[PDB]
């Protein structure tokens, strides 16, 4: 049978229970993937964190209403995005940051990145939380320069809120899978807790939908 | 890494004591722990074993019922609570760590031992030779014999060779009849077959003298057998 | 300009020089040797305990212990004869995409999206595994790593460069540049005198460990190369890519020898390894199963199915007893 | 539910005194059961035009049940 | 004047119950065995509702497997002695109670998943599913114990055959019917109504596109259970009351109540056979798992 | 410009290889596969007595 292989088996079983406990403790975490183009307001989003050695990935922990959130920043990779994106196939949500105050057609690059990410074959069934940052500079620039420069087919006035809604819907209709996934949109404000509350509400909604799919409904 | 023992002294028969073994410098939670006994001017004798996580506990037949081994991992301490002390329990007690996985070396580190004095085993292993006169220029062979085939069905022969220098605690020389322990000079070697085993020393020095023991780890009683003495 | 013309004429001369050596082909030479039978393999063990996609694995040199790395930030060392977990290392970064096991057996390695190759020491006096080194200096994700002599290690990253390190000092002994895309895999020669790297520029390069120079460059693939493996002879290698084909190249002939493709396979290849004698070629695919090809005939000799997700890692023991395959469903299977 | 089928009280109400002699074509004298706890007596008429119950309150029912219980068992 | 013969009841029994029982047996085995096979192969990483669904499938399978013995009983007589009487009765009662309690437990688990989503996400006990299942099965055994011991194959003198029935008097019959009614209809229905009302409120407040299908499925489940298992309990309650409260004792009442009891028991068995259709095959995850088992293997 | 010069140097050094006919390399691979045929447990499965995996 076994002479001192029983002690090896007992050690293996203790390792098993420790692994299971670690998995249970790690399954109660919210993992969000933070994406954007050219530091377009990522900093003003990460500044709501309340908890050169490593230049590959950035971790961010915080806690809101006893819920623990993990955010991953991958803006310093510069590699082929298709070679490592599948690592994040199971994140709860993708927080996508877009700077509203746009000038060298950066909005087209942001739209291209959003189109690639949203219709990616790994991120089906993954929700997106859109953050339209820098609305005051947008106010100022739209007061000076209209939106027609960036989008020539703008048939509306130079009013701030209607043009902002135009930008929002023109981002949101890039979602080819209008029924598989949902897009949550927000205009970042100086108030500290509004962004975190919006993220909390979006994560609660996506958790409820995931449980609807898992618990046999839908 | 060190194991430090406390709780020895003189005790009247029928009393009770609690020996403590404090461990520092290693992951105490990952190592199984043994209490071993050495009677004055006699061989080693296994006493108790507690697993890692306190899962399994084993006692010797001669100490079962009146002894209790336990561990407290947050404080890194090992207790032996002994009761109904007879006059045959006067000895020195050693605290030994032993970790078991594939390719490990159990019994590698021994504590210093604490002395306890009291006022007025289906495998037996025989070391027929009791003393050997040597000079520090030759090769010495020490033979050990078992009453059972120590070779197991998985190809492992469970024989361990320990060395006890005068005034010190035994140290692991060889584990599983062929493997040298860490920090052991290459001059030592071991071999054997099933029931007859041999330890070989190529060129001795002044620090190769002492008492040599051959323990078995096949069936758990873990008998030792009286050692062989090398002097001069 | 005055140098692009020089490069073009040199490339044309190289193509002509390697065109004159193709007197025959490996297929029409092997046409008269007995084909191997239907290779049917049985799953002896299934190793459970990983809770996420398994991205890498590596056999021990004794061909009994193996190391596996999963995306849940865990390294597990398994004794394959009994399926016991010898060690379970928790990693600082959960995003690990490679692992290696030292030839001596004393150290293991990891790397991934944190651009750091971590070296862990298994034989410690404290009784637990603790990190021995953190080699940093790459600017992209680590894609592979291979211990060389227990004190130096070759790594490859997504910054289109490979490197050879010195673990004692922690600094790059050598840097290998010349690729254009991400370097996705490397394979050491049996004598550890050379190695091969396959990149996302659909090319492979043969580097010399000393002198840090590229001996030869091999092309022929259509898309990114994901796997590579030396022939046991050490005079040839095989590459798998995203165009659902494998290629066997020869070092001395300095050109392609054979291709392994099928009309029913359209998914890319994730891993490649050879058999003990080099007669069989094992390849893992995205269609959830592995394929055993005849290395001399280029026709499938077997199929290893039983994984519920993409097969991501694949290895063969040093004595040829078993084949370990790990997939994205968090299981490893030993086949024999 | 097939385990709850039970023999309900066949005769509803006390047995009738409309007794006429020389009508013995079938007569069942059966014990009180576990469901309906009352020994009951059924006797048919000619041409099976009606099977009437005899209440034990009448003397002839007592006589018939006592001789059946003492004889047939 | 006649001994109010319950003839038409037994003739209708022999006419209809054998074929109905056989058809229900075949359908129940097919569906519940398919569900249990799909769930058992990929037994690893089962959700809580999937574990409850597997237990419910097992219980319904055992019920419909016991059913053909009662089909034979309804056919001619009982020719299986008393040990089979006891075993079959205990199995039937255990399976019925387990089905009701597991439906209630599925409803409660869905309530916990949907209403208290966040709290259960960050504070969810890992070993509550097995505890709930074991408690359900143990309580079912404790409920079936009186059936498990008082059963017997009695030769009914009131009848003209032998049937597997009980030995305690009619007051015990009233008590056991009351317990069956309460613990198999009222408590499960109340728990389902409460939990699914809260689920419906939460799904109405929120926004999306799958919430419509979720609300439709919730309403279908509640209505299906109520319609399937309500008439039998009304017939049983009418029988109990007519035994004591509303006498009205004549042949018409007995014949009507018996035929109603038979057809409504058929309805209940139909629900037990039909549970997999609206608890397993309406979820996309189960269908994907089933296809991964079927096509790929 | 230095990239072109480095590439030209690399190509010049790579175009100085003592090549070998493809037939000879094929024959060498065939010979190696033939010589070690008996030592391949996957190619020629060994009996269950000395199979460490069961
Ligand atoms: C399931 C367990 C844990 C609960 C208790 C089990 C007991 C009460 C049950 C289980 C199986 C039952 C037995 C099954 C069948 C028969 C044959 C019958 O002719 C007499 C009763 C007898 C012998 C039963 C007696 C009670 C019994 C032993
Ligand atoms: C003889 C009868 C009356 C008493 C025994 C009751 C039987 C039918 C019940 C009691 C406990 C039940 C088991 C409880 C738990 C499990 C594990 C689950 O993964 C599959 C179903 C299974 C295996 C159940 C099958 C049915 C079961 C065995």
């Amino acid at each position: 049978l076994s002479a001192e292989d029983k002690a090896a088996v007992e050690r293996s079983k203790m390792i098993d229970r420790n692994l299971r406990e670690d998995g249970e403790k790690a399954a109660r975490e919210v993992k969000l993937l933070l994406l954007g183009a050219g530091e377009s307001g990522k900093s003003t989003i990460v500044k709501q964190m309340k908890i050169v050695k490593t230049t590959g990935i950035v971790e961010t922990h915080f806690t809101f209403k006893d819920l623990h959130f993990k955010m991953f920043d991958v803006g310093a990779q510069r590699s082929e995005r298709k070679k490592w994106i599948h690592c994040f196939e199971g994140v709860t949500a993708i927080i996508f940051c877009v700077a509203l105050s746009d000038e060298m057609n950066r909005m087209h690059e942001s739209m291209k990145l959003f189109d690639s990410i949203c219709n990616n074959k790994w991120f089906t069934d993954t929700s997106i939380i859109l953050f339209l940052n820098k609305k005051d500079l947008f106010e100022e620039k739209i007061k000076k320069s209209p939106l027609t420069i960036c989008y020539p087919e703008y048939a509306g006035s130079n009013t701030y809120e209607e043009a902002a809604a135009y930008i929002q819907c023109q981002f949101e209709d890039l979602n080819k899978r209008k029924d598989t996934k949902e897009i949550y949109t927000h205009f970042t404000c100086s108030t500290d807790t509004k962004n975190v509350q919006f993220v909390f509400d979006a994560v609660t909604d996506v958790i409820i939908k995931n449980n609807l799919k898992d618990c046999g409904l839908f | 890494v060190q194991l430090v023992e406390s709780g020895g002294g003189l005790v009247q028969p029928g009393g009770s004591r609690k020996l403590s073994c404090s461990a520092s410098g290693f992951a105490f939670s990952s190592f199984g722990m043994h209490w071993v006994r050495q009677a004055p001017e006699k061989g080693l004798e296994w006493v108790a074993y507690i697993s890692s996580g306190s899962g399994t506990i084993y006692y010797a037949d001669t100490v079962k019922g009146r002894f209790t081994i336990s561990r407290d991992d947050p404080k890194n301490t090992l207790f032996l609570q002994m009761t109904s002390l007879r006059s045959e329990d006067t000895a020195m007690y050693y605290c030994v760590r032993s970790i078991y996985y594939y390719g490990s070396s159990p019994f590698d580190f021994w504590g210093q031992g604490t002395t306890l004095t009291v006022s007025s085993s289906d495998i037996v292993m025989t070391q027929a030779t009791s003393s050997v006169p040597v000079t520090p220029g030759e090769s010495v062979s020490i033979s050990c014999r078992s009453s059972k085939s120590l070779l197991h069905s998985n190809g492992n022969t469970y024989l361990y060779w320990f060395l006890q220098r005068p005034g010190q605690s035994p140290q692991l020389l060889i584990y599983r009849m062929s493997n040298l322990a860490s920090g052991v000079p290459d001059r030592f070697s071991g071999s054997g077959s099933g029931t007859a085993f041999t330890l070989t020393i190529s060129r001795l020095e002044a620090e190769d003298v002492g008492v040599y023991y051959c323990m078995q780890h096949l069936e758990y009683p873990l008998t030792f057998g009286a050692g062989t003495k090398l002097e001069l | 300009d005055q140098l692009r013309q020089e490069a073009e004429q040199l490339k044309n001369q190289i193509r002509d020089a390697r065109k004159a050596c193709a007197d025959a082909t490996l297929s029409q030479i092997t046409n008269n040797i007995d084909p191997v039978g239907r290779i049917q393999m049985r799953t002896r063990r299934t190793l459970r305990g990983h809770l996420a996609k398994i991205y890498a694995m590596h056999w021990g040199t004794d061909s009994r212990l193996l190391v596996s790395a999963s995306q849940d930030g865990k390294l597990i060392i398994w004794d394959s004869y009994t399926t016991n977990k010898v060690h379970a290392i928790p990693l600082r970064s959960s995003w690990v995409m490679t692992c290696a096991y030292a030839p001596s057996g004393n150290y293991v390695a990891c790397g991934g999206l944190d651009n750091i190759c971590s070296i862990y020491n298994l034989k410690t006096r404290e009784g637990n595994v603790r990190v021995s080194r953190e080699l940093a200096g790459h600017t992209g994700y680590l894609s592979c790593c291979r211990f060389l002599d227990d004190n130096q290690i070759v790594t490859s990253s997504g910054d289109t460069t490979c490197a050879l390190w010195d673990i004692e000092t922690g600094q790059q002994t050598t840097t290998f540049t010349g690729h254009t895309g991400d370097v996705m895999s490397l394979s050491l020669a049996p004598d550890t005198r050379l190695f091969v790297s396959g990149a996302c520029d659909a090319s492979a390069k043969l580097w010399d460990v000393r002198e840090g120079m590229c001996r030869q460059t091999f092309t022929g693939h259509e898309s990114d190369i994901n796997a590579i493996c030396f022939f046991p002879n050490g005079n040839a290698f095989a590459t798998g890519s995203d165009d659902a084909t494998c290629r066997l190249f020869d070092l001395r002939a300095d050109q392609e020898l054979m291709t392994y493709s099928h009309d029913n396979i359209i998914c890319g290849i994730t891993s490649v390894s050879f058999s003990k004698s080099g007669r069989l070629l094992l390849a893992g695919y995205d269609d959830f199963n592995c394929n055993v090809w005849d290395a001399l005939k280029a026709d499938r000799a077997g199929v290893l199915a039983g994984h519920d997700n993409r097969v991501s890692c694949l290895g063969v023991t040093d004595d040829g007893m078993a084949v370990a395959t790990g997939s994205w469903d968090s299981f490893l299977k030993i086949w024999n | 539910f097939p385990m709850f089928k039970r023999g309900r009280c066949l005769c509803i109400g006390p047995g009738v005194k409309a007794v006429k002699v020389a009508d013995i074509e079938k007569a069942s004298i059966m014990y009180p059961s576990n469901n309906c706890d009352k020994i009951e007596v059924i006797i048919t008429l000619k041409e099976n035009k009606g099977q009437r119950c005899l209440n034990p309150k009448s003397k002839q029912a007592r006589l018939i049940i006592k001789k059946v219980e003492r004889k047939n068992f | 004047s006649p001994p109010c013969p319950q003839d038409f009841s037994l003739n209708f029994d022999r006419a209809f119950l054998p074929a109905l029982y056989s058809l229900l047996f075949l359908l129940g085995l097919l569906g519940n065995g398919a569900v249990a096979a799909v769930l058992l192969s990929r037994r690893t990483a089962l959700s809580s509702t999937d574990t409850f669904l597997l237990h419910l499938a097992v219980a319904d399978t055992l019920l419909v497997l016991t059913l053909p013995l009662w089909a034979v009983d309804a056919a001619v007589q009982w020719v299986f002695g008393s040990g089979l009487c006891k075993v079959a009765g205990a199995l039937f009662n255990i399976n019925f109670y387990a089905g009701a309690l597991l439906l209630a437990c599925i409803s409660f688990d869905r309530y916990l998943n949907i209403v208290h989503a966040t709290q259960l996400y960050r504070r969810g006990p890992p070993a509550r599913v097995t505890l709930t299942c074991l408690a359900v099965w143990g309580l079912c055994l404790l409920f079936a114990l009186p059936d498990f011991i008082f059963l017997s194959a009695h030769h009914d003198e009131r009848l003209n055959a032998t049937h597997c029935q009980y030995n305690f008097p009619q007051v015990g019959r009233t008590a056991l019917r009351v317990l069956q009614l309460v613990a198999g209809f009222l408590l499960p229905l109340l728990v389902m109504a409460y939990c699914y009302a809260h689920i419906l409120a939460v799904l109405l407040v929120s926004r999306g596109q799958r919430r419509l299908r979720a609300m439709r499925l919730v309403v279908v489940v509640v209505v299906a259970f109520a319609l399937c298992w309500t008439p039998y309990h009304l017939v049983v309650l009418v029988d109990i009351l007519m035994d004591l409260g509303a006498l009205a004792r004549n042949c018409g009442r007995e014949s009507r109540v018996d035929v109603a009891k038979s057809v409504t028991s058929g309805l209940g068995y139909m629900h037990c056979c039909l549970n997999p259709l609206l608890y397993a095959f309406v979820g996309v995850k189960f269908r994907e798992r089933m296809w991964m088992l079927l096509l790929r293997l | 410009i230095a990239q072109a010069r480095k590439l030209v140097e690399q190509l010049k050094m790579e175009a100085n290889i003592d090549r070998i006919k493809v037939s000879k390399a094929a024959a060498d691979l065939m010979a190696y596969c033939e010589a070690h045929a008996k030592e391949d447990p996957l190619l020629t499965p060994v009996p269950a007595s000395e199979n460490p995996f069961r």
